[PDB]
């Protein structure tokens, strides 16, 4: 069964916040 | 589909995934594929970067669904402590404490778990 931990950690991580708001611009 | 679900408001969608920086015009393979966003916090994720089945993708695009961080457990309505032990559905993606199923879950679940409102469907 999956976790919100193993979901997590499936996904590989989030992108930079900071690189996410450089593209929205 | 339930009360709470059909009653809040969702928020505005940003419309680049969070994991590969991407749009519904390019995931990681370069081709399109429709975000899905959180109802709450309004990040998105395409669903191959969710890791998602092809279940999950086309039922979630229905639901009030919530991204990995702001998901509150459909019984208790809470984040809780226990967080990270939260179960998600692997059919519609809800979370649910294991105190919180019915029947309440005392070991972790083996393999595929289908909620209590999934199972009857
Ligand atoms: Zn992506
Ligand atoms: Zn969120
Ligand atoms: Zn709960
Ligand atoms: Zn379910």
């Amino acid at each position: 069964a999956r976790t919100k931990q193993t979901a997590r950690k499936s996904t590989g991580g989030k992108a930079p916040r900071k690189q996410l708001a450089t593209k929205a611009a | 589909s339930l009360p709470h679900e059909k009653d809040k408001p969702v928020a505005e969608p940003i419309p680049i995934c969070s994991f590969c920086l991407g749009t519904k015009e390019q995931n990681r393979e370069k081709k399109p594929e429709e975000l899905i966003s959180c109802a709450d916090c309004g990040n998105s994720g395409h669903p191959s970067c969710l890791k998602f089945s092809p279940e999950l993708t086309v039922r979630v695009k229905a639901l009030r669904w919530q991204c990995i961080e702001c998901k509150t457990c459909s019984s208790c309505r809470d984040q809780g402590k226990n967080a990270d032990n939260m179960l998600f559905c692997d059919s519609c993606d809800r979370g649910f404490h294991m105190e919180c199923c019915d029947p309440p879950l005392t070991r972790m679940p083996k393999g595929m778990w289908i909620c209590q409102i999934c199972r009857p469907r």
